[PDB]
């Protein structure tokens, strides 16, 4: 994790995605002084497992490219720090059930 | 966030008057228009540029155009679109065409 | 897709077909050879596949001196099916002209030793239907066997083969 | 142009509502799998009152 | 060959056969039998009410002129661009001497049947060692 | 074309009678009749003075 | 390739067969009763075809199967008689 | 199942409140018998109001969305440009406004 | 008529795939050889001169041809001919793609710019959906306007490694007109090289550099070999399409008026041989150039007329000519106006008044519409009788028949049809008959917007031409009766019957799906009238109870 | 030659033979638009195999025609008019200008360009004989030729020959 | 009359999609043709007389299927053709 | 070749019909016919038959009036030029479309006769009966004041 009080010099981030597989990541403390998630919009996010995503497609018979996306420079996508293939469950609280259930892919 | 405000945002509009829709219809066009990722207008080249149908989004105004497109990229067409069928004359696979009608030897026989 | 040329002849030089080639695959997921004939031996098999048929009748209304068998079996053939197999007659005709065994066991004795041999199937079927005793001038027939099988390898089987076999 | 772009969309017999591609849309259809028609204005019985009241 | 087609009913065959053509149903039937013949058939009137090449011969006759879609510069480009093929036809004298025949009728005020005629005149025979010439005023007069 | 004009409006049934005698089937004694080339200038009178008869029971 | 369908148990699709299906066999066995092909159930005069269909539905003779199609390719396969017909 | 389970939350807490045993007991008085007959109800009715499979639930959608944009109007933009605006983004402004709480 | 039975095998259509023509695809596939430029009448009466109007391909009307394969006319799908270019010419619908791909690759040695050792366009290879990797590829290769043999050092750790063919420079391309010009700015003079090549690149050095083109080049550029391929995308050998698609409009005056795109057609074969002549002949390269340019001109006017405002390229008259482009458009052209909406039979259009003596699914037709629209019935042992008796009636009075169709492809008319009484109409026939009543019947309202408006209704025929319907179905149709209009759909089958029957009929409509309550309703009078009725206020006495008793139908016969 | 294959068929049944016992009947069905029929990619197709245990168990009902099409799977045997080696057919029809052998069940044709220049061809011949040494066209005729090429078309078979080899023409 | 778009829309939210087929068939155009089994154009030459069914450029005898199609659709696959573009696959071959 | 079945009877000796007399939906009233030559005009690619090619104009297929005041007088340029006109009676039927002077645009329902429509005291029986309902979302006070 690294935080930088402002502007990065390319020269000094070239060479960030260096070393596999140690990852680096940037942060700006404007885009840290306020915590995302406890904005009341956004839903729960939570992390899947790769054998229960494996167990999702092979319930809802999908093949990996009919879920829904969600882009890997999104906020709350950096917030978890996930990568490309991974599924992110979400609880939304719905107004004709109450609590409902959804996938994304970070492709 | 982002289709939470946008359903805010529609229901508020179509809700100034007239109201009401029923909520299920709005919250299938806010996801439909937010299914990718990322914000997607229905324009005639938002929601057109996907990697669908060339009979379908050469049914929306931008014809020879995308069928150049089409023709030059050389991509198949999977005819599972309503507007596909239609313009090919079969059934589409809908509402009654959403499944087959099998006979039954087994049954016939044993109902003499 | 390309338009698939694929120009070929059909020889016994291993120069076989696409259409009917050696190893398919069978429906229940099988794979399945080829199944090439000789003359005598579709002379049995037609025999065998009236019997059965014949007696399967029987069964559904209940519930080799050639003279007599192909008039018979036609009478047979017209008893259900039509009468329009005059080529079918013809082809019967033919199977009982030139097939090279007119009984059962000499052909069944050869498919024994082939099956012990493993030879060519294409090959050793174009033979079996001919009928021929001379492995030199089979040889001057096709040329196409005159490169593949030497001469003394070919007689050597063809003496053997045409000892058993009822000559004509 | 509304009607052009959400055209396809169909519920499955996996209740899902797929567009063409089979992409996913809604997982249960309209959060609950309910029609567009049974549904009246009915009122939940336990947000109001007071606590007293509801425990009463 | 000829590959021409007559129509006959199949089952009266007592003429060249008596039918009658039922133009709001677009099919024929054979009016002595009464069976249909022929179905779907094609529009004869509103083809004309929709809405000369045989004066201005086998050739397409084109008045090209300038449109609105586009600049005027372009119009002009246009019109300068669009004379380079005056000289392979001989319908460039053809029109010549229409256009030229057009000014005369219309300066002696004539009907269209006159100016249409004289058309004809022209154009029937056209070209001749018979005609050698004469200063097109013999010819056109 | 098979529009009909006002010659069926009064002329009395042609191949047919003037009035039918149908058995209800949902009361005991109760028959429907029907009248046909009449109207109100006939029903209304019969209809009134039926009623004013005592021994009937429901005309209408 | 793996057959693509499917054994008759654990079959994860309602039982109730409803309206699309009810139409449609409807409308195909009216087809058949119209072009003379034997009917299963016993008539009281009534001609129409389609009413025909319909009664001998309501004592569910049909001899008719039905095949789902999930959205991968994979199919149940349900007998008309093992639906239920409530709507 | 646990889909299945989160899928109908609010309508079995509706039913709960309704069924609760002081309140049937209390207010409506039912019988071993009718009370029998208003679950089998409920459940035959519940199960008679899901969706059918196999129909057009987008074209559905937006006709129910355009019908009554239709019959809708024309400081703050509304109405149809708004909505055209919301629909079409274009990210323009025309009224940027933020609420601060 | 039968339609000519064919044993080939009837499927349908699952997939369908596009691309392109290789020349020697269309000209495998052509029928003829269309060389003169005059089409019709060669001394000048009929059987037209073997250039235009098929000799070997689509005939006009009345006789066979159709390259002696027989079907008339309304079964012959036109046959194709082509011609053949001088030279090679453009496509307007690829102009821009010729321009984004010469700029992609090095002429004269026909590679990429870039190969797989810069590791950003290493990754755009490998991200592709189909064509953002094409775009990638090509705003990567603007620059380097220099063709190269040996960059890569930093692949290794400084070792340079040739993998390049030829070192030569690349222009930079101006797109203009209908053409495309170079420049070589190339900086490698003994000073700075100011001397940009200002050339006209030949359409024939494209189609070879084109031709000068790797398999895996076309799978990085998003080409597939088999269907497309960047040398099929330049004209050389034109198809042409059969009379069917531009048919002689046959003025219906005295002429024939002959039409657009075959007017079109002539000019670019007059411009061909105007082209081939002046080459082959003494060539003063003056005359080539525009000779060439009017080609290209032609042909890119007739597939699009809808060009930047350059041309406009009518003809006579002041109508400008429509092309390909113009007549597939929206709003009517061949897309829009002809598949996803069309014409229809079998329908009718009237105005309409209330009644409230029609229940909600019935509909009041006049007698004149019920005798011109007719339905199908095959005939059972059921209704044998029936429909024997309804042929018997014959074509005048309302319930009768108007065709009857016999097991093969035959339609007898039964109005000239003087053996009516003789048919003794054998089973598995059609008889085409009278709409009778309550047949299952779709109504419309334009404009349509919602799911109502397409509501199915039984049919009760009544005198007085004009439709007929009840008070309260009236709002969800949208309609007073101010003069508006409706429109009827007779359905043909029974599988359509039965579904229209069964969804599309009013009753099971009542709750709008849109709105979660009941769109239907009581109305102006009878709402008045029943607020008046029901009131404290108010009593009936013995005679009007009776006769309202009476007039409810299901009224059970207890007071 | 005669080949034997498992080979599929597609069959519509029409809806008036919904009858209870419709099995053997689709059965029946399959002897007689089998048996004693010609195609091309298969040839002239003689006969059934596996007549117990076959493969139809499903069908579908057409959508707009109560027609209910089936799908079977079968063994056989068919012929394969081959090209390039003997046959010792016989002749049934002649020609002026050579004889139509009858090599079973087609009629292949050796044209008169065909036969060998050195044959002693008598057209003066009640059928016209093409012979030199034995091979006089009879009712037997029994003529070793070889199929140059059996062209394949639309199904209606035909073939060419010729008897330019030594022992081709001769047995 | 007119079947417009707005009437087709509607008709697929009822989702009577026999009636849908039937109306833009038989109400209307209604073509057959013949498609090459192996180009998957529309050049079969078909002498119906005799049963021939030659797709020359292909150069095939047999692989030959007919179909159901609108004219209008026919005639835009014609002039998509004239613009030299649309094979037509009789099945699935992705699966 | 190929003219209607109009049945030509109404016409006269100099192809025109006779003003005064009736016609139906579907008869002819003009006489044409094609004077070209060159086409073989009597002598090929037709029998005899003679030189028609019929260029007659029907009436419109519903309308059947009675015909009044034809004329005939040369064109501008001279020619044979024909007007003809016909002249029907249009009784009120249910579909027609009557308006106020208010914009109260509406149609017939149906109709009656005296002896069922309603009737005041001196006996003026009205001639048309329009809906109360019509009044007040219009908001057509006037139509009101001028009755
Ligand atoms: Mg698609
Ligand atoms: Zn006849
Ligand atoms: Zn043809
Ligand atoms: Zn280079
Ligand atoms: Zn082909």
């Amino acid at each position: 994790i690294f935080v930088y009080q402002n502007n990065i010099t390319p020269s000094a981030m070239k060479l960030v995605p260096s070393i596999p597989p140690a990852t680096i990541e940037t942060f700006n403390e404007a885009a840290l002084v306020v915590n995302i998630t406890h904005h009341e919009l956004v839903p729960k996010h939570i992390r899947l497992s790769s054998d229960e995503k494996r167990e999702l497609l092979k319930r809802y018979r999908l093949k990996e490219s009919q879920l829904p996306r969600i882009q890997r420079a999104d906020p709350v996508a950096l917030y978890l720090g996930l990568k490309r293939g991974e599924v992110v469950k979400i609880i939304r609280k719905s107004e004709t059930s109450g609590r409902y259930a959804s996938y994304r892919i970070c492709m | 966030a982002g289709r939470a405000a946008l359903y805010k945002e529609v229901y508020n509009v179509i809700a100034s008057d007239g109201s009401y829709v029923n909520y299920r219809h709005m919250a299938l066009l806010v996801d439909v228009m937010t299914t990718q990722g990322g914000l997607t207008s229905v324009t005639r080249h938002g929601f057109n540029r996907s990697n669908t149908g060339a009979l379908m989004r050469c049914s929306f105004e931008e014809t020879v155009e995308i069928l150049f497109e089409a023709g030059a990229s050389a991509e198949l067409d999977d005819c599972r679109g309503v507007s596909e069928n239609v313009i090919l004359g079969q059934m589409a696979p809908i509402g009654t065409g959403a499944f087959d009608v099998m006979i039954d030897e087994e049954s016939l026989v044993k109902y003499m | 897709r390309l338009k698939k040329v694929e120009e070929e002849e059909n020889a016994a030089t291993l120069q076989l077909g696409q259409e009917f080639q050696l190893k398919q695959i069978n429906h229940q997921g099988e794979e399945e050879e080829l199944i090439a004939l000789n003359l005598s031996e579709a002379r049995l098999v037609i025999k065998e596949a009236l019997v059965e048929r014949r007696r399967a009748f029987k069964r559904s209304q209940k519930k080799e001196t050639r003279e007599k068998e192909l008039e018979s079996i036609d009478v047979l053939l017209e008893q259900t099916t039509g009468g329009n197999n005059k080529d079918l007659k013809n082809t019967m005709q033919y199977l009982t002209n030139f097939s090279r065994f007119r009984d059962q066991e000499t052909v069944g004795a050869v498919i024994q030793l082939l099956k012990s041999t493993g030879l060519h199937p294409f090959e050793v079927a174009q033979l079996g239907s001919l009928a021929c005793d001379t492995a030199d001038e089979a040889k001057t027939l096709i040329p196409s066997l005159n490169n593949k099988i030497s001469d003394d390898e070919l007689e050597r089987i063809l003496k053997e083969l045409s000892n058993l076999e009822t000559l004509y | 142009r509304l009607v052009k772009a959400l055209e396809d969309i169909m519920v499955h017999y996996d209740n899902t509502t797929r567009n063409s591609l089979g992409n996913v849309i809604q997982f249960i259809y309209g959060e609950d799998g309910m029609d567009a028609a049974h549904i009246e204005k009915q009122s939940l019985d336990t947000i109001g009152g007071s606590d007293a009241a509801f425990e009463k | 060959p000829n590959l021409n087609i007559v129509l006959t009913c199949p089952e009266c065959k007592v003429y060249p056969p008596k039918i009658v053509e039922r133009f709001s149903e677009g099919d024929v039937v054979c009016a002595l039998c009464g069976l249909v013949l022929s179905d779907k058939l094609v529009d004869t009137r509103s083809e004309w009410r929709t809405f000369n090449p045989l004066l201005d011969g086998n050739n397409l006759s084109t008045r090209i002129g300038k449109g609105e879609t586009t600049d005027m510069r372009f119009t002009k480009e246009l019109n300068k661009a669009q004379g380079k093929n005056v000289m392979d036809k001989k319908d460039n004298e053809v029109q010549a001497a229409f256009a030229k025949i057009t000014m005369l009728c219309d300066a002696a005020e004539l009907p269209k049947i006159v100016k249409d005629c004289a058309k004809e005149a022209y154009k029937l025979c056209h070209d001749e060692k018979t005609l050698k010439g004469k200063s097109m005023e013999s010819i056109m007069a | 074309m098979n529009a009909p004009d006002r010659f069926e409006l009064f002329l009395l049934g042609e191949g047919e009678s003037k009035l039918k005698i149908d058995p209800d089937t949902k009361a005991p004694n109760a028959v429907v009749i029907t009248f046909e080339k009449e109207d109100h200038t006939l029903g209304n009178l019969i209809r009134a003075e039926l009623l004013n008869d005592r021994k009937v029971l429901f005309a209408a | 390739l793996k057959e693509k369908a499917i054994p008759k148990d654990q079959r994860a699709t309602t039982p109730y067969m409803t309206k699309y299906e009810r139409a449609r066999i409807l409308g195909t066995r009216a087809l058949q009763i119209s072009m003379n092909a034997p009917v299963f159930v016993d008539l009281e005069g009534e001609t129409d075809p389609l009413r025909i269909a319909m009664k001998e539905l309501a004592e569910k003779k049909i001899p008719l199967v039905i095949r789902r199609y999930l959205p991968d390719g994979s199919f149940e396969d349900w007998s008309v008689e093992e639906l239920i017909v409530d709507l | 199942q646990n889909a299945q389970r989160d899928a109908v939350t609010l309508f079995c807490c509706l039913l709960r409140s309704r069924l609760a045993t002081r309140r049937v007991l209390q207010e409506y008085r039912l019988t071993k018998q009718a009370f029998d007959w208003v679950l089998s109800n409920i459940e035959a009715q519940f199960l008679r109001s899901v969706v059918h499979p196999g129909e057009m639930v987008g074209v559905l959608a937006a006709q129910s969305i355009g019908e009554p944009a239709t019959q809708m109007t024309l400081k703050v933009t509304s109405g149809v440009p708004r909505l055209k605006e919301i629909l079409n983004v274009a990210k323009n402004m025309k009224t940027p406004s933020l609420t601060v709480y | 008529v039968g339609q000519q039975y064919s044993s080939a095998p009837l499927r349908t259509v699952k997939e369908v795939q596009f691309g392109l023509f290789s020349p020697e695809e269309v000209r495998a596939i052509s029928v003829a050889k269309i060389r003169f430029p005059e089409t019709m009448d060669e001394t000048q009466t009929r059987a037209k001169i073997g250039g235009l109007n098929d000799p070997r391909l689509g005939s006009i009307d009345r006789n066979l041809k159709c390259q002696t394969c027989q079907e008339g006319m309304n079964e012959c799908p036109g046959h194709f001919g082509h011609i053949d270019l001088a030279k090679p010419v453009f496509h307007v619908g690829f102009i821009a793609k010729i321009k984004k791909v010469c700029e992609c690759v090095c002429m004269h040695c026909g590679k990429l710019l870039l190969d797989e050792h810069n590791e950003l366009m290493r990754q755009a290879l490998a991200i592709k959906d189909s064509k953002k990797r094409f775009a990638a590829i090509w705003t990567l290769c603007k620059t380097k306007m220099v063709c190269e043999t040996d960059v890569p050092s930093e692949d290794d750790p400084t070792q340079l490694v040739s993998r390049g063919g030829c070192g030569n420079t690349q222009p930079t391309i101006r797109k203009d007109g209908l053409k495309l010009v170079g420049s070589w700015k190339k900086d490698r003079a003994t000073g700075d090289a100011d001397e940009p090549e200002l050339r006209v690149l030949s359409t024939e050095e494209i189609l070879n550099i084109f031709k000068h083109i790797s398999v895996k080049d076309f799978t990085s550029l998003g080409f597939n070999e088999v269907f497309s391929r960047p040398e099929w995308m330049i004209l050389t050998c034109l198809p042409v399409p059969p009379p069917p698609v531009r048919p002689s409009i046959s003025f219906n005056e005295s002429q024939r008026g002959e039409d657009d795109l075959t007017f079109k057609l002539a000019d670019i074969l007059k411009a061909n041989i105007s082209l081939e002549t002046l080459e082959h002949n003494g060539a003063p390269h003056h005359a080539i150039e525009e000779a060439e340019s009017l080609l290209q001109f032609h042909v890119a006017t007739y597939m699009d007329n809808d060009i930047a405002g350059q041309p406009q390229a009518l003809q006579k008259s002041g109508r400008p000519v429509k092309s390909i482009r113009a007549r597939l458009k929206g709003k009517e052209g061949r897309i829009r106006g002809n598949l996803m909406g069309k014409r229809v039979d079998f329908s009718a259009r009237t105005v309409i008044s209330g009644d409230p003596n029609l229940e909600l699914d019935q509909v009041g037709v006049p007698k004149s519409i019920a005798k011109t629209l007719t339905y199908p019935e095959v005939v059972t042992p059921y209704n044998i009788d029936r429909l024997t008796q309804l042929v018997r009636n014959g074509p005048n009075e309302h319930p009768g028949a108007k065709y009857v169709i016999r097991d093969s492809g035959d339609r007898i008319d039964l109005r000239y049809s003087k053996r009516a009484g003789d048919i003794q109409l054998q089973y598995g026939w059609k008889v085409e008959r009278h709409i009778m009543d309550n047949d299952p019947v779709l109504f419309n309202r334009q404009p349509s917007l919602h799911k109502m408006s397409m509501m199915a209704h039984r049919v009760k025929v009544i005198p007085y031409s004009t439709f007929r319907l009840n008070l309260s179905v009236t709002s969800p149709y949208n309609a007073d009766f101010d003069g508006d209009e409706m429109n009827l759909h007779v359905p043909q089958s029974e599988e359509t019957r039965a579904e229209l029957s069964q969804l599309c009929a009013v009753p099971l409509q009542i709750v709008s799906p849109q709105s979660n309550k009941p769109c239907m309703g009581i109305v102006q009078d009878t709402l008045c009238g029943i607020r008046k009725l029901t009131l404290r206020d108010t009593f009936i006495e013995l005679d009007q109870v009776l006769n309202m008793l009476y007039w409810v139908p299901d009224w059970d016969g207890v007071i | 030659m005669f080949f034997i294959k498992d080979l599929s068929l597609n069959i519509t049944l029409h809806p008036s033979f919904f009858g209870p016992r419709m099995k053997q009947y689709l059965k029946t069905k399959l002897l007689e638009e089998v048996e004693g029929s010609c195609t091309g990619k298969f040839g002239y197709i003689l006969c059934v195999l596996d007549y117990d245990n076959i493969d139809i168990q499903r069908g579908r009902i057409l959508p707009t025609d109560g027609s209910a099409e089936f799908n079977v799977k079968y063994r056989a045997v068919v012929f394969k008019p081959f090209k390039g080696e003997v046959v010792d057919g016989t002749v049934v029809s002649c020609s002026q200008h050579g004889f139509e052998v009858q090599v079973g069940p087609m009629k292949v044709f050796v044209t008169k360009h065909l036969m060998p220049q050195d044959l002693t061809f008598n057209a003066g011949s009640n059928p016209p004989s093409y012979q030199s040494s034995e091979d006089v066209i009879t009712i037997k005729s029994r003529i070793r030729v070889k199929i140059e090429g059996c062209i394949s078309q639309v199904s209606s078979i035909h073939a060419i020959g010729s008897i330019k080899e030594d022992y081709l023409g001769a047995i | 009359l007119r079947f417009g778009e707005m009437e087709r829309d509607c008709m697929i939210a009822h989702g009577a999609a026999s009636f849908l087929k039937e109306r833009l068939m038989e109400a209307s155009d209604a073509f057959r043709v013949h498609i090459c089994g192996i180009c998957g154009l529309m050049t079969v030459i078909a002498k119906l007389n005799h049963n021939q069914f030659e797709c020359k450029g292909c150069d095939n005898k047999i692989d030959i299927y007919q179909i159901h199609i609108p004219y209008a659709a026919k005639l835009l696959f014609q002039e998509l053709m004239a613009m030299n573009i649309p094979r037509l696959y009789t099945d699935r071959s992705r699966d | 070749l190929r003219m209607k079945h109009g049945t030509y009877d109404k016409l006269d000796d100099d192809g025109l019909i006779a003003p005064g007399v009736r016609v139906s939906g579907e008869d002819v009233i003009i006489g044409k016919t094609t004077p070209i030559s060159p086409d073989e005009e009597e002598l090929g690619q037709r029998t005899a038959y003679h030189s028609k090619r019929d260029a007659s104009t029907p009436l419109r297929s519903t309308e059947n009036g009675i015909v009044d005041q034809v004329l005939v007088t040369t064109n501008q340029d001279g020619l044979k030029f024909v007007k003809v006109r016909v002249r029907t009676t249009k009784i009120p039927q249910i579909g027609d479309k009557f308006a106020s002077r208010h914009g109260q645009k509406g149609t017939i329902g149906i109709t009656y006769r005296r002896e069922d429509m309603p009737f005041t005291a001196e006996g003026i029986v009205p001639d048309l009966i329009i809906n109360p309902h019509a009044i007040p979302s219009r908001m057509t006070v006037a139509h009101l004041i001028e009755c």
